[PDB]
């Protein structure tokens, strides 16, 4: 019974709504870039590209690791799932720490939220993505703790799958934000 | 170019006349006269943002030396107090800090702590009104605040509170708002209410959680 | 010190019509409820607020209480000036100061 | 499912058409060029409907006929055992209370209230997720 | 005292009855206490209207319960 | 240590009382540790107070500070305030110790209140134990006043205001005795010279001694009248089911003691309480905005705030307002210890009881308790008027009137809701007794009908429906996973699996031991 999965449909439609949320943020960003003529990233601000590439590659590797974990989950063994999801958690934590470090080193000598318009839109666009990543980390921890406390049933597999492609959606919207902010300018 | 308050009476006419009058006469519906007041009142009211009002503190509207413009324009129509200046002509910040904190703290506890706090946190007055926090105000704002006597705050002249007394009070306030808490995380600056809340919501839940873990339930 | 603008809303309790010197009034500072210092003075409502349990006295109406468990007015002190221009007391309180007891106020 | 996918494809086609038309009509004939705020919303609503429609399309191509999608069918076809539908639970009201605490702590700028609200939200969501998976007590 | 089991299932395991006269008299007394609190230093009358509005609802509820119990629609 | 043990045995020969105390059985419910919490808090209080007495000087003479804390140099203060400042700033580890002391006092009070709530709601005060209830009530009163006298010792502005207002000007207002009590206690008018030494003597010697004697008597009565228990599988009014002291109970008690000490140390190191240096020495002319006593006197303060100004003036005399606060507080303190006798007079039940009641089986008492707790919460929140009206933007007069009206309309509303809620819980229990436990699975029953696959708790009749059980005062399961339904995860560590033989053996022996425990406790 119930040949198409239900949790899958729910997660998919919710991810669509989240995409619309990020649409609102993008619309905020593109305006105030048309108004600032010339060096629209103001003089105290210049982005350090020597740090933003490794964190993006780390996030992509996280996506690969999560897909491997789902492959392991579809056949009923919990330990491969646990290993791959621990790896994914560690890589996401590294990404968040790198982003926070760049925030510190960038607020150190210039750009602030109340000090500019570019700084405002930049921090607003990237901090919400950071919050989404932190939520994904919490979901990973909860899923592992839930696999710890009973036998492996197909419901656990469905939960793993939906958490997986939530993570995929996250690290795709990150690619969009990165290509828009750091390269297009 | 001090003979130029044409700016000044260019911003007042487009941001104030609806509530104070074209001649600074106090529209009998909303605003006071603003004649006896001086540059210090305008400085404190505009720099903190309480001015032009729709009164809480907000974001200021005017700078780029136009607070000076409105202040000079209002001073030219009366004899109120003026803002302190340093040998450069700018507003003094560093020269308004005294060197004696004992006397300043005793004066603060006698005159100021009744409405604000022991250490300058807020306090509640009757029927709405409250006394705000003293953390984000700089030195000249403290001086002009206790010199001009804003809404429902008493007015401390330079004869009952001399200039040393004011400087020492400023120094005590700025030190009390910037000192560490050498006992751990202070729970807001108030007395036993945050302490009781933290007890009930941290220590008791830890104790009851460990009691639930150790002992069985039946 | 009361602003010269109002000076027409004063009510002047029955036995103390001449206890003020112009615009100076000099009430006591010990709340007539339980004895905390009633020091919170709002300058343009003319209200005195006791911070211990929040009573409110009306500085323009012989310090009559207008909110809270406070039930008796604050005591007023007579003042004047001396031959040199300093403020001095022109006598004593007409009644005991502070909280009440079995004998009298 | 074949009709849901077709519905979402219709919607995605119309939204993409409208987005492109608006973009190229405001590139010219407009005061300051491309409008940049309706354009974005339109492309990303197109993307929303596209994601949903593509998922439904894959699930339809990977599925055999279903008594719901199938006419000609009788009630003896669906005779079986449905999923698990949760009976009574009291965790939703606690989740809502925690989120409301965090929201009112964000309205009036009070950081301690925001921290307490976030902690309570984590606790209540953990309680909701684990409700039907805790085992018997170990003694 | 006594209550039938079909109203309170665990009527034999503990105290489960409170006589209705207690509740009626308590409601009337609380209304009277709310009313007598217009004696004080209240300058302003915004607070008196809440006192009068909350004392009318209590009396209304008590009267409704008494009248319905008197005509057998309850118990 | 055979030689030493035998020589102790020929000199004392206990060997039978030790066996009688090593075999005592104690019930194991998480709710039976709320008294241990208070006991351990009291022990920590004793230790830290004995440490503190080596540095405190309780005088009221005036000195000039001339210490290390610079923003107070040259200020004239009493000797007690200076001694407290010296403890805080000039003894290595003194601030930590006094913060532990204050946090332990707070935890003492909170644990006592939670324990009282348990005792009241489960009905553990009935026939054999009214006197133990009375002793507990006396302990509560003494703890309140001891904490008050304690935090009034290092006389600073806040403690001085509290002393002045409450003690001086409520004792001063009593109808006839009044000023006589005030002058006997203070030695004269309010700011004297004998107040702080007298409070010091009362606080370190007398009240701790009385509390220690009463705690000894309390624990003795609990030891010789064996503990109560909840109804269950093998529980009767004539036996105690639990674990023996010998290996287990002492171990659990000691581990709980260590964990409570750990929590107290952590929160005494990381959170700040009573920073007396931000205040100043007490002076009768200056005041601040907070005021506020510790959370176990806040109800007294709130009652004084929201009580209307009703005074009586007759011939040559005056009865002020705080007299009302006095009689109401006395009435509360008299109605607390005399409750079991009231309930036994009203319900007319005088039998021995050793099995507890679930709070849902006694709706009227549960509603009474919820009403009292709501009243207490209203009184406590009415004490932080200033903080509430400042942080949350509300008028001050508005909060006063909100408290003044809530004091009358919240208790009855809470009573009504609690009564209906208790009966609803009873009905929910009866439904799962009549039918089985809902599993949450749905079927379609080829003629298009939806059923929900209940699961019976006992025997079944001919046509598959379970025969209804009878209620026995014990809790019933509501979730299928609490019964063993979906369990048995893998037996790895966290990332690597174990062998299959190990997994099978461990699972199978665990199942066997569970079944044996069940079958053993049923049969007795
Ligand atoms: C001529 C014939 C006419 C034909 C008949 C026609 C019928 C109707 C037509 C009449 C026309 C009138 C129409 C006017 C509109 C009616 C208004 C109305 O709706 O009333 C509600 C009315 C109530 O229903 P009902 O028919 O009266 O129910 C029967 C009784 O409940 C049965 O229960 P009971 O009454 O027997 O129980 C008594 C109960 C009565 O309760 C009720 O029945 C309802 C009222 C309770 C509500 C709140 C509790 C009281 C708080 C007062 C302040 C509130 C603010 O009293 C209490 O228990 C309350 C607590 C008392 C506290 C006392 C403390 C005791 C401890 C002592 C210690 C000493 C300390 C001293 C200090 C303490 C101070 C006291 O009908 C409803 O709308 C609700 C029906 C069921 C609820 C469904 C969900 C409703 C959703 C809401 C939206
Ligand atoms: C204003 C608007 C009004 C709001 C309405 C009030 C909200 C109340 C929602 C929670 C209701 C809980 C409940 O009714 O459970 C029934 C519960 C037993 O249910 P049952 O179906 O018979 O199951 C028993 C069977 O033996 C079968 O038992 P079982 O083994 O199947 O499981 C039973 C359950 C044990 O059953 C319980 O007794 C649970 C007790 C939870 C108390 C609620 C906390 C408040 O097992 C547990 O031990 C799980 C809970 C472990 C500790 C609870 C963790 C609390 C997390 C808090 C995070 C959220 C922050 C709160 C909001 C933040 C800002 C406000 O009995 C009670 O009614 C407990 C009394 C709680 C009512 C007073 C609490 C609110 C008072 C005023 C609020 C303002
Ligand atoms: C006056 C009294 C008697 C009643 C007034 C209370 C009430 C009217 C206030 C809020 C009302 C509200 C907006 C109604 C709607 C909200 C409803 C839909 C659900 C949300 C309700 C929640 C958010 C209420 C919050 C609980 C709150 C009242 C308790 C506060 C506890 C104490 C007083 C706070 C003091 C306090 C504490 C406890 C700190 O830990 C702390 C830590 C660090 C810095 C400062 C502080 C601090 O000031
Ligand atoms: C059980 C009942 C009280 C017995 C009734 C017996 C009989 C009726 C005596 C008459 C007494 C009547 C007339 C007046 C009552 C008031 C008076 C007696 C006060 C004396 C003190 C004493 C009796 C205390 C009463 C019982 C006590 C309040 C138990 C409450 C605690 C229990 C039930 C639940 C606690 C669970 C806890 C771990 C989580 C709660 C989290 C927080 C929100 C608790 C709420 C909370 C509390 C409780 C604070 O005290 C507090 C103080 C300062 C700041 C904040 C808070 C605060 O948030
Ligand atoms: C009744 C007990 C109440 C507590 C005090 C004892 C009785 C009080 C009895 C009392 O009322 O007055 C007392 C009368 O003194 C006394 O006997 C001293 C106390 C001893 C009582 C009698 C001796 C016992 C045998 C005090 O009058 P006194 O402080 O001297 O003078 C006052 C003015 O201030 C004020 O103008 C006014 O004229 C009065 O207030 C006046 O009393
Ligand atoms: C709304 C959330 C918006 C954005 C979130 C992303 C945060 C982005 C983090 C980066 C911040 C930054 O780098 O800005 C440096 C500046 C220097 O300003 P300053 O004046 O010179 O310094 C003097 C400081 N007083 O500090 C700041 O504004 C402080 C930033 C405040 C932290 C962000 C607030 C998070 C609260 C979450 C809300 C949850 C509520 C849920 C209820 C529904
Ligand atoms: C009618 C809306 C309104 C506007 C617009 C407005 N004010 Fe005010 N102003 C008030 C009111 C009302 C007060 C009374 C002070 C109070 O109660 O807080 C006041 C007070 C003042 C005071 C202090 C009066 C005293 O006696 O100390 C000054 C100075 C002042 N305004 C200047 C200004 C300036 C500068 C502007 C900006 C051009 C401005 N006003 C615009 C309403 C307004
Ligand atoms: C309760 C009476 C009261 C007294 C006494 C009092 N204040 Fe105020 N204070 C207030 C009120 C009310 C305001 C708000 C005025 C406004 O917003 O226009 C205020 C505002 C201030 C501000 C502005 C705070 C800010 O962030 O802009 C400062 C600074 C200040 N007072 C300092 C002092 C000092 C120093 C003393 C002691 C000499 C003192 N106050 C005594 C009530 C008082
Ligand atoms: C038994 C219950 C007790 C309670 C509820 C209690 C409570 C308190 C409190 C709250 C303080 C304030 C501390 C501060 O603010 O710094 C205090 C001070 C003090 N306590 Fe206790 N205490 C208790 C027992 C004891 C005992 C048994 C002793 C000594 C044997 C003791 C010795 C002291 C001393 C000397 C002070 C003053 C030192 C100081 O204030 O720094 N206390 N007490
Ligand atoms: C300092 C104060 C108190 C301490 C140290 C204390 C401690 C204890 C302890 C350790 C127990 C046995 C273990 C347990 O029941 O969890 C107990 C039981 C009991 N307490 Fe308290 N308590 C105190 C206050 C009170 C109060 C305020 C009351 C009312 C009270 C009444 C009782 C009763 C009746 C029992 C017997 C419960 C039973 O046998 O099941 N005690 N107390
Ligand atoms: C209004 C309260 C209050 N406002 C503030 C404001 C600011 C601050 Cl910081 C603290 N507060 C507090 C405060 O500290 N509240 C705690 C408190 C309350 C009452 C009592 N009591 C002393 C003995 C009396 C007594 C003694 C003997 C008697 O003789 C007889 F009859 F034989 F018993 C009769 C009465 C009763 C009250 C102690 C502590
Ligand atoms: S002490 Fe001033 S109101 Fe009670």
């Amino acid at each position: 019974l119930n040949r198409p999965n239900m949790v899958s449909v729910g997660t998919i439609v919710w991810l669509s709504s989240e995409l619309m949320f990020f649409a609102g943020l993008f619309a905020m960003y593109f305006t105030a870039r048309a108004q600032a003529g010339g060096a629209w990233p103001p003089e105290p601000t210049e982005l350090n590209l020597a740090l933003a590439v490794p964190v993006t590659l780390v996030l992509i590797a996280s996506s690969f690791t999560c897909q491997m974990g789902v492959f392991a989950a579809e056949r009923g063994d919990v330990f491969g799932l646990r290993r791959w999801y621990v790896i994914t958690f560690l890589m996401g934590l590294f990404f968040v720490l790198g982003q926070g470090y760049e925030y510190i080193h960038l607020v150190e000598h210039g750009t602030t939220i109340p000090g500019s318009a570019y700084g405002s839109v930049f921090y607003l666009a990237t901090g919400f993505h950071g919050l989404h990543v932190i939520g994904g980390l919490v979901a990973f921890v909860l899923l592992l703790a839930r696999t710890k406390m009973s036998k492996f049933t197909p419901a656990q597999a469905t939960a793993a799958i939906v958490v997986s492609y939530y993570w995929h959606f996250v690290d795709i919207v990150w690619i969009a934000l990165f290509a828009t902010i750091y390269f297009v300018r | 170019s001090s003979a130029l308050l044409r700016t000044g009476k260019q911003l007042f006419d487009t941001s104030c006349v609806s509530c104070h009058g074209a001649n600074l006469q106090g529209v009998p519906d909303h605003g006071p006269s603003l004649i006896g007041v001086g540059e210090a009142a305008v400085y404190f009211q505009v720099s903190t943002g309480r001015m032009p009002a729709m009164a809480p503190r907000k974001d200021p509207i005017f700078d780029e030396a136009q607070i000076d413009a409105i202040g000079a324009y209002v001073q030219a129509n009366g004899g109120g107090p003026t803002v302190v200046r340093n040998p450069d002509g700018s507003i003094a910040t560093q020269s308004l800090r005294g060197n004696d904190l004992g006397r300043g703290g005793d004066l603060f506890r006698l005159n100021c702590a009744s409405c604000h706090n022991f250490t300058g946190k807020g306090g509640a007055l009757s029927s709405g009104k409250y006394a705000p926090d003293l953390a984000p105000a700089n030195e000249q704002q403290i001086l002009t605040a206790m010199l001009t006597g804003p809404q429902n705050m008493p007015k401390f002249s330079n004869r009952q509170l001399s200039f040393e007394a004011k400087k020492d009070i400023i120094a005590y306030v700025k030190v009390a708002t910037e000192a560490r808490q050498p006992g751990g995380y202070l729970l807001g600056g108030f007395g036993p209410a945050p302490e009781g809340m933290a007890m009930w919501i941290i220590g008791m839940v830890a104790a009851i959680g460990l009691a639930l873990w150790i002992g069985a339930r039946s | 010190r009361i602003k010269p603008s109002d000076l027409g809303r004063v009510v002047k309790r029955k036995g103390q019509e001449s206890f003020n010197f112009g615009e100076f009034f000099a009430f006591t500072k010990v709340c007539s409820h339980l004895g905390c210092p009633s020091s919170l003075y709002e300058q343009q409502s003319y209200r005195i607020l006791c911070p211990c349990h929040q009573s409110q006295f009306d500085a323009l109406h012989f310090a009559k209480p207008i909110f809270g468990p406070a039930a008796r007015a604050l005591a007023q002190l007579p003042i004047t000036i001396d031959t040199d221009g300093y403020l001095v007391a022109n006598g004593d309180f007409v009644e005991p100061v502070g909280p009440a007891f079995w004998e009298r106020t | 499912m074949h009709i849901e996918a077709r519905l979402f494809e219709i919607l995605t086609a119309f939204f993409a058409l409208a987005a492109v038309v608006y973009a190229v009509l405001t590139a010219m004939f407009a005061t300051g060029g491309v409008e940049w705020a309706g354009t974005t919303a339109l492309v990303l609503t197109t993307g929303l409907t596209l994601i949903t429609g593509t998922f439904f399309r894959f699930v339809a191509r990977r599925l055999d006929t279903r008594p719901e999608d199938y006419e000609d069918a009788e009630i003896s076809d669906g005779a079986g055992e449905l999923g698990f539908f949760a009976p009574h639970s009291w965790w939703p009201i606690l989740i809502s209370l925690s989120f409301s605490t965090a929201a009112v702590g964000a309205a009036l700028w009070l950081p301690w209230l925001i921290a307490a609200g976030v902690a309570f939200v984590i606790t209540s969501v953990c309680g909701l997720v684990f409700e039907y998976y805790w085992g018997p007590e170990k003694h | 005292t006594g209550v039938d089991v079909e109203d309170v299932p665990s009527a034999e395991w503990g105290w489960s009855h409170m006589p209705i006269g207690v509740m009626h008299i308590g409601g009337l007394l609380s209304a009277a206490f709310l009313l007598v609190m217009m004696r004080g230093n209240h300058v302003g009358h915004v607070e008196d209207w809440f006192l009068i509005g909350f004392a009318a609802v209590i009396v209304a509820l008590v009267g409704r319960n008494w009248w319905l119990r008197r005509r057998g629609w309850i118990r | 240590l055979a030689r030493q043990a035998e020589d102790i045995d020929t000199r004392y020969h206990p060997s039978a009382a030790l066996r009688r105390q090593l075999n005592k059985v104690f019930p194991t419910h998480w709710s039976f540790l709320l008294g241990e919490i208070a006991l351990y808090s009291f022990v920590v209080l004793l230790i830290t107070g004995v440490y503190l007495t080596l540095f405190f000087d309780p005088s009221m003479v005036d000195v000039t500070y001339n210490g290390v804390y610079q923003p107070l140099r040259g200020v004239e203060m009493s000797r007690a305030y200076q001694s407290a400042l010296d403890i805080s700033f000039e003894v290595r580890g003194g601030l930590f110790v006094r913060q532990i002391h204050h946090w332990a006092a707070l935890m003492f009070a909170a644990a006592i209140m939670v324990h009282l709530a348990r005792i009241f709601f489960t009905g553990a005060f009935r026939r054999p134990r009214e006197t133990n209830w009375v002793i507990g009530s006396l302990l509560l009163i003494l703890a309140m006043f001891e904490g008050y006298f304690g935090y009034s010792l290092p006389d600073d502005l806040l403690s001085g205001l509290g002393l002045r207002a409450a003690l001086s000007s409520i004792t001063l207002g009593m109808p006839v005795i009044g000023t006589w009590l005030h002058w006997a206690l203070f030695g004269g008018d309010f700011p004297g010279t004998i107040l702080i030494p007298r409070l010091y003597a009362l606080h370190i010697l007398l009240l701790p001694g009385i509390i220690l004697a009463l705690i000894g008597l309390h624990l003795a009565l609990v030891w010789f009248q064996k503990h109560t228990q909840f109804p269950g599988p093998g529980r009767t009014e004539h036996n105690v089911v639990g674990v023996r002291v010998m290996p287990v109970f002492a171990f659990k008690s000691g581990a709980f003691f260590a964990a409570i000490v750990g929590v107290l140390g952590l929160m005494g190191g990381l959170l700040q309480i009573n920073p007396i240096w931000n205040l100043g020495p007490y002076k009768p002319s200056q005041v601040s905005a907070g005021s506020q006593p510790d959370f176990y006197m806040m109800w007294t303060e709130g009652l004084a705030r929201i009580w209307p100004p009703w005074e009586f003036y007759f011939w040559h005399h005056t009865i002020p307002a705080p007299v009302w606060v006095a009689v109401i507080m006395g009435l509360v303190f008299v109605l607390l210890p005399a409750y079991p006798f009231l309930e036994k007079r009203f319900t007319g039940d005088y039998a021995h009881h050793n099995l507890l009641q679930r709070p849902r089986d006694v709706p009227v008492r549960t509603a009474i308790g919820a009403m009292a707790i709501a009243f207490y919460m209203v009184l406590t929140l009415a004490a932080m008027n200033d903080i509430i009206a400042l942080k949350f933007h509300i008028s001050l007069n508005a909060t006063t009137w909100i408290g003044r009206i809530g004091m009358v309309i919240l208790p009855p509303f809470v009573y009504f809701i609690t009564y209906r809620w208790c009966i609803g819980l009873q009905r929910s229990d009866r439904s799962v007794l009549e039918h089985g436990v809902e599993t949450g699975i749905i079927k379609r029953l080829p003629h298009g009908a939806y059923i929900e696959l209940h699961q019976p708790l006992g025997p079944v009749d001919e046509h598959g429906h379970p025969i209804p059980l009878q209620y026995q005062g014990a809790p019933l399961p509501k979730r299928m996973n609490k019964l063993g339904s979906a369990g048995s995860p893998g037996s790895g560590s966290f990332l690597f699996a174990d062998s299959a033989a190990e997994d099978a053996a461990l699972r199978e022996a665990g199942h066997a031991a569970e079944q044996r425990a069940l079958a053993a406790l049923r049969e007795h």
